[PDB]
């Protein structure tokens, strides 16, 4: 009821669970991709592994 | 009614590539 005390009110809940496996990514962050480079020393990120 | 499994039923424990290693 709207008259309930603060703890006795309803609350909505969401729980987000991450399948953070060493496997193909399918949900990823709001981020770009460069061209690939070979035979040169470079800093790199693949799917958030750096 | 029975038969014996021998060395059946091993499976890949994780989605990682490895080579020439005695993993445990």
């Amino acid at each position: 009821q709207p008259t309930n005390g603060v703890g006795y009110q309803p609350y909505r809940v969401v729980v987000l669970s991450f399948e953070l496996l060493h496997a193909p990514a399918t949900v990823c962050g709001p981020k770009k991709s460069t061209n690939l480079v070979k035979n040169k020393c470079v800093n790199f990120n693949f799917n958030g592994l750096t | 009614a029975y038969t014996n499994s021998f060395t059946r039923g091993v499976y890949y424990p994780d989605k990682v590539f490895r080579s020439s290693v005695l993993h445990s």
